[PDB]
RNA sequence: AUAAUAGUAAAGAUGAAAUAAAUAAUUAUAAGACUAAUAUAUGUGAAAAUAUUAAUUAAAUAUUAACUGACAUUGAGGGAUUAAAACUAGAGUAGCGAAACGGAUUCGAUACCCGUGUAGUUCUAGUAGUAAACUAUGAAUACAAUUAUUUAUAUAUAUAUAUAUAAAUAAUAAAUGAAAAUGAAAGUAUUCCACCUGAAGAGUACGUUAGCAAUAAUGAAACUCAAAACAAUAGACGG
């Protein structure tokens, strides 16, 4: 009945996936840019590419180990550059 | 041992496997 | 508590491509505005008169104006000068 | 009590693979007398309005515009195929209700379709587009993919 | 038709073991399929160079040499013809035994067994239909 | 024009002390660089001492540590201890299996 | 052992939303108390929309009445309750998690423990000493 | 995969190609396998291994109190467990995929790429006991100079840090080493076990033992040679 008619709006958007954007009728190209940001923050394009071919578990583990090291290495590099800049500012 | 030296053992193992397959085949026909 | 990541001893501390702030050309921004002014009010519209006059002066002698903002980063000079002091390496 | 099929919105689906681009335009049809049927529970009514039936109106690929073999998966093939779709939506008087765009994958035609819809080619359709979404299908484990190619 | 034509190398200094083990099998197998075969003969130095085919495009007669040389060269041609006897028609030799030569074999008469791929597709269809039959049984048991 | 973007002007709170440097662009840039979500701890239940596994039937709280698609956030982003990250991930996975998240 | 059951009952009749849940709680409660078990608490959670459309016994659902039931029973009885819940068409989803009693005999439901109330005595003593 | 629905004429693949009322889209049904993020295999486990959820059973941590009073260490033989592939039966078989048959590429292509895809990959009950089964580093005990970073326990308060004692990891001093490096061991010492004695022949031959089998374990000699090997150095070269 009408009870099943007036409660469909929330219901429709209650089962969201999180991969949708409400288009800005003024700047419609800014909404597509927002959608692209979601894809990159959920690694959707990367995951899809990584699922095209099978990789042996040992190789997967090696790649995961190396990637983590590079991520951690970059954080250590940035920490040292900040110290350099701070030291330079104070005249060291 | 290095890969280079391992390769000599690899060849010897390959030839033994090749010879045992050949012997097996003969037994099947001769049997 | 914020995880500090300490690098191993390194042969160098260097930024591969130091980022520099390249101020925009004044003549190119003038041209980008005039071109937009013609897109809305029309080509040769009296509303873009000032833009045309300014653009002509900017490009009169050099089409890109007097470009005198060239800069190079000094992070690699300081990074190599201070690395041995600030890397926290144990004594010999 | 009487079939009262009416269009509620249109779905513009684009599947952008490595070798081709498929663009489907559909209509979300709603029988406005479904709730007037007898022996209909609150769940069946809510379940019918949560997944409304869809009817395909326009189906296009890059080979329908004359692009053949390797050219089907290129940026230019997708840009022109998107234009032909945006034109066929105006030539069929299907630009009255709101359109929801659904993009499926990340091939070379994904950025061509977006460029053709935020540009002159899609200045009529973009005005009706209300929601954009991504429908890329990922697997949580699932079936074993083919072996890596040694090239 | 260029697909039917397969180029092969048979140097004058080849050993009758390789000639009667590898090259014989290669030529015979290709001919049985229906692929034409042109056998190019020339000295090992020039025959197998980067200009393998390009040098033969170059194709005052060559001077005679010690008979031993021509015993080898003529022996090779005898082996080639005997090897390719029932698998192809007579050969068209184009050259001199004292220099490059292009033997041009052509597959002997062979009927087209083209009805093999028909069976292939039919078998695939049969398997697909059997799969459907099996899946219907699963739905039946699930319903039951 | 009598208007400036908010990103180019600093609004000094009321009751605070300031220096002339607080009106410069350096202050704007310095505030961006050192802008961290440090106030989360006081608003972060999982950084308070509660056991994240007691929230497996409260999807609303758990939904604060997953992305828009439901992907559990790495510890680098949540800032939780190893134990709480381990417990929080278990809570979310259990919540998903029960049919609540 | 103390167990915490979370069941998602089906709401067939929009007029009587809390009907199958009451009928189900009585069925489960009777099994527990008739097999040497104790029912410590029954915390209704209200009608909530399911995270997705779920299916059960060739039916689809978009909402369910959530309820929690903290009960004490043996392992054999707990498995019997779970088996009955996995077969009842009314139940859409059911989970039974053990609540450790090694350190204390009186533990509250996870929902309450999440709010800082660790024992039922703390909940009762906040309804008498301050209500 | 099948069926329905509208909707069409190409689709799929590749470096480019070609072999074998669709594709795409929206529904419904069935099946098998797998387990996204978290995630560091961090941790745990004797190793092999182990990361979707719950439950049952078993085992696993620190400190304190009391108790036993050397009951310990190591461990030939022996025993148990042991990836992947393989094998013996009975199920299962979506996807993947030796082989086989085709399509391409090529001077040729018994390959790399593509198609159809059998064994196998899955489960149940077994056989077998092999891997670069690797940290290429047996186990145990005593001991030796630092820093940093986590973790745990405890203590204190002017309540959130501070102070302690262990563990782990990273970089080191000393020492050691052919050096590369190791760094609480590859240091200083002690105890026990396994193993090695130039290369090639050879982990082969023969015999024996075990196994349904493939095989696994055990394991030589003759002939020949003055070689053979490791770390590091400076070059040359690198599609
Ligand atoms: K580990
Ligand atoms: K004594
Ligand atoms: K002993
Ligand atoms: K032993
Ligand atoms: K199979
Ligand atoms: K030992
Ligand atoms: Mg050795
Ligand atoms: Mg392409
Ligand atoms: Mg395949
Ligand atoms: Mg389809
Ligand atoms: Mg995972
Ligand atoms: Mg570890
Ligand atoms: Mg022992
Ligand atoms: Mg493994
Ligand atoms: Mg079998
Ligand atoms: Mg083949
Ligand atoms: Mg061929
Ligand atoms: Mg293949
Ligand atoms: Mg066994
Ligand atoms: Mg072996
Ligand atoms: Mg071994
Ligand atoms: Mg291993
Ligand atoms: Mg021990
Ligand atoms: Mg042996
Ligand atoms: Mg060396």
């Amino acid at each position: 009945a009408e009870i099943a008619r007036s409660s469909v709006e929330n219901a429709q958007m209650r089962f969201n996936s999180g991969k949708s954007i409400i288009v800005n009728k003024n700047n419609p190209a800014e909404s597509f840019k927002r959608l692209n940001r979601i894809m990159f923050e959920n690694n959707i394009p990367g995951d899809k590419r990584s699922q095209r071919f099978y990789m042996k578990p040992g190789k997967v583990a090696e790649l995961k180990r190396s990637q983590r090291h590079r991520k951690e290495f970059m954080m250590g590099f940035k920490r040292l550059i900040e110290i350099v800049k701070d030291a330079k500012r104070k005249g060291y | 041992d290095s890969v280079m030296r391992k390769r000599k053992k690899k060849m010897k193992k390959h030839k033994l496997r090749k010879r045992r397959k050949r012997e097996k085949a003969e037994r099947r026909k001769l049997s | 508590k914020p995880p500090v990541y300490r690098l191993p001893p390194l042969p160098r501390l260097k930024v591969k491509k130091p980022i520099i702030r390249q101020e925009a050309n004044k003549c190119l921004v003038l041209m980008s505005n005039l071109l937009q002014c013609w897109s809305s009010y029309g080509h040769m519209s009296p509303k873009c008169a000032g833009l045309v006059t300014e653009l002509k002066s900017c490009t009169s002698e050099s089409a890109l104006g007097k470009r005198n903002n060239v800069q190079k980063s000094n992070i690699n000079y300081h990074a190599a000068r201070l690395y041995d002091r600030i890397n926290g390496k144990p004594h010999d | 009590y009487k079939p009262k099929e009416e269009v509620v919105k249109y779905i513009l689906h684009g599947k952008f693979t490595k070798n081709n681009t498929h663009l489907t335009f559909s209509s979300v049809v709603e029988d406005k007398n479904f709730h007037k049927n007898k022996g209909l529970t609150y769940n069946d009514t809510m379940l019918y309005y949560l997944n409304l039936p869809q009817k395909v109106k326009i189906s296009l690929s890059t080979g329908c515009l004359g692009f053949r073999k390797a050219a089907r998966g290129e940026y230019e093939a997708a840009f022109q195929t998107s234009g032909r779709m945006f034109e066929l939506i105006k030539e069929k008087n299907m630009l009255n209700k709101d359109i929801e765009v659904v993009m499926d994958d990340f091939g070379k035609g994904r950025a061509a379709f977006i460029s053709a819809l935020v540009g002159k080619e899609g200045a009529s359709v973009v005005k009706k587009v209300v929601k954009i979404s991504d429908a890329t299908k990922l697997k949580f484990g699932g079936v074993r993919s083919p072996k890596m190619r040694r090239l | 038709k260029e697909d039917n034509l397969k180029h092969i190398k048979i140097s004058w200094q080849i050993e009758s073991d390789d000639l009667k083990r590898q090259k014989a099998h290669e030529i015979v197998s290709l001919l049985k399929k229906g692929n034409k075969v042109t056998l190019y003969l020339d000295d090992k130095n020039n025959i197998n160079s980067n200009n393998w085919l390009e040098n033969f495009e170059e194709l005052g007669e060559p001077p005679r040499l010690p008979e031993s040389v021509f015993q080898k060269r003529a022996a090779v041609l005898e082996t080639l013809k005997e090897i390719v006897s029932e698998y192809a028609n007579d050969p068209v030799l184009l050259g001199n035994m004292n220099s490059k030569m292009i033997m041009k074999l052509i597959p002997k008469d062979v009927k087209p067994q083209n009805n093999d791929k028909r069976a292939l597709k039919e078998l695939r269809k049969k398997e697909r239909q059997e799969k459907l039959q099996k899946r219907i049984q699963r739905k039946k048991m699930n319903e039951m | 024009t009598k208007k400036i973007d908010q990103s180019l002007s600093k609004k000094l709170p009321k009751g605070t002390i300031y220096d002339p440097f607080d009106f410069s662009m350096g202050r704007i840039h310095l505030d961006r660089k050192y802008q961290a979500n440090k106030n989360s701890n006081r608003n972060d239940i999982m950084k308070s001492g509660a056991n994240p596994l007691e929230f497996y039937a409260r999807p609303r709280i758990l939904s604060r540590y997953v992305t828009s698609t439901g992907r559990i956030q790495h510890r680098d982003i949540t800032g939780l201890s190893a134990k709480n990250q381990r417990r929080l991930s278990k809570a979310i996975r259990r919540c998903q299996a029960i049919g609540l998240m | 052992m103390l167990y915490e059951l979370i069941g998602l009952v089906r709401i067939t009749n929009s007029n009587a939303p809390k009907l199958e849940a009451k009928e189900l709680s009585s069925t489960i409660g009777k099994l527990i108390i008739q097999n040497r078990g104790v029912v410590r608490d029954i915390v209704p959670m209200g009608i909530r929309y399911l995270p997705k459309i779920m299916k059960k016994d060739q039916e689809k659902h978009f909402r369910a009445y959530h309820f929690l039931m903290l009960f004490d029973s043996s392992a054999a009885v707990q498995s019997e309750i779970l088996r009955t819940l996995k077969k009842d068409p009314r139940v859409i989803r059911s989970s039974i998690v053990k609540v450790d009693l090694d350190k204390q005999l009186d533990r509250a439901s996870s929902l309450h423990r999440s709010l800082g109330k660790k024992s039922i005595l703390e909940l009762v003593n906040e309804d008498y000493q301050s209500i």
